[PDB]
């Protein structure tokens, strides 16, 4: 099993420290979810690979740019996370994110990663956002999104119901594993 | 890390913790702070555990097995001890507030009402100035000391044995050298989310709604002061 690192970015609301809990647990706590991810080294199978994938969050580093590049060092994969339920977080990944970890982690493969999915079809979702003149996320401009910012690929999922959380991770471990 | 204190903080929640008999004592919105104030001191008592790891497993092996010289096993492993103190006595704070507030006859059942003072405390004054200096030179020697650990690895065969040896338990599983140096960097910009928290839950007793706002904002204070006096050496 060789050993690699993954580093989650994205702005605070972007449902980053709930995607590294609901994989690491294989569950959406049930009695307490936590507010904090210390970090994890998860058992992963790919293609007939083993892996030891090393996950990292990058929550309450936000505002402090000198403390947030140290947990760049040797990295192996990075998920940028948006929220779907958040066009503005969408804004930030070309802007602020994506100039960052292209200067910190030269040649990582990034996967632009839509979290909470199932809320594009909430109904509270749908209206609150209509107050500012938004709408949720559509799949096809997280893909242009994707392309514009040269990710090695755009996933979607939804760590409330666990769809599409374990293929994330087991792309970024095939991603890790890529020359 | 002690068995009694591994037992009290082996459950995943506050609510788990206690007797089943004894939550159902009490409201909603107290579960809630009680659980993220037990997220708060077990995470802390994970983070003291890492830095033991540093100091007992890591530099004292490599002190005492390797013989390697003390400026070397310095420039891996900056400001351990004084990373070390500071965190033992803030532990020891909070499992002593725990302890006072223990139901008689049993050594599970607690609600702790007064965190805010303790953490004014932790982020004011004298030991303020030190947590602020010493993750100023910590965080400023970061990449010096994965570069020395990186050399070491690939250049000393002693050094690689060694380390296999130490970091082969599935207990070290996620704590190798340079995790354990990102855990512990990592650690002063996870206390705003848990204080921010608990301060959401603690709307009941306006004290201590005013107490947990001034240890937020000290904290938010020390983590400025802390990022702008970083720079990266560079050997
Ligand atoms: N060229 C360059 C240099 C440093 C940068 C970026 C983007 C973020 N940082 C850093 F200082 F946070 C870009």
């Amino acid at each position: 099993a060789i050993r690699k690192k993954l580093v989650i970015v994205g702005d605070g609301a972007c449902g980053k420290t709930c995607l590294l809990i609901v994989f690491s647990k294989d569950q959406f706590p049930e009695v307490y979810v936590p507010t904090v991810f210390e970090n994890y080294v998860a058992d992963i199978e790919v293609d007939g690979k083993q892996v030891e994938l090393a996950l990292w969050d990058t929550a309450g580093q936000e505002d402090y740019d000198r403390l947030r590049p140290l947990s760049y060092p040797d990295t192996d994969v990075i998920l940028m996370c948006f929220s779907i339920d958040s066009p503005d977080s969408l804004e930030n990944i070309p802007e602020k994110w994506t100039p960052e970890v292209k200067h910190f982690c030269p040649n990582v493969p990034i996967i632009l990663v839509g979290n909470k999915k199932d809320l594009r079809n909430d109904e509270h979702t749908r209206r609150e956002l209509a107050k500012m003149k938004q709408e949720p996320v559509k799949p096809e401009e997280g893909r242009d999104m994707a392309n514009r910012i040269g990710a090695f690929g755009y996933m979607e999922c939804s760590a409330k119901t666990k769809d599409g959380v374990r293929e994330v991770f087991e792309m970024a471990t095939r991603a890790a594993l890529q020359a | 890390s002690m068995e009694m204190d591994e037992k009290d903080f082996a459950a995943d929640s506050w609510s788990l913790a206690v007797d089943s008999s004894f939550l159902q004592q009490h409201k909603k919105e107290v579960m809630k702070q009680q659980d993220v104030i037990y997220e708060l001191i077990q995470t802390e008592l994970h983070h003291v555990r890492t830095l033991k790891i540093m100091t007992r497993l890591f530099r004292t092996g490599m002190l005492e097995e390797l013989h390697l010289e003390p400026g070397v096993v310095q420039g891996l492993f900056p400001c351990v001890d004084e990373l070390s103190d500071i965190h033992t006595r803030f532990l020891s704070q909070l499992l002593e507030r725990r302890r006072q507030a223990l139901c008689p006859g049993s050594t599970r059942n607690f609600v702790i009402h007064r965190l805010g003072d303790l953490l004014i405390s932790q982020f004011s004054g004298p030991s303020a100035e030190q947590m602020c200096k010493t993750y100023s030179e910590f965080c400023s020697r970061h990449s010096k000391a994965l570069k020395l650990y990186k050399e070491l690895y690939a250049r000393d065969k002693r050094f690689q044995q060694f380390i296999r040896k130490v970091t082969r338990p599935a207990v070290l599983k996620r704590h190798g050298v340079q995790e354990c140096i990102l855990l512990v960097t990592q650690r002063i910009t996870k206390y705003p989310l848990l204080i921010s928290r608990i301060l959401q839950h603690s709307h009941g007793i306006e004290e201590e709604r005013q107490d947990l706002t001034t240890a937020l904002g000290l904290v938010k204070e020390l983590l400025s002061n802390v990022d702008e006096g970083i720079y990266q050496l560079e050997k």
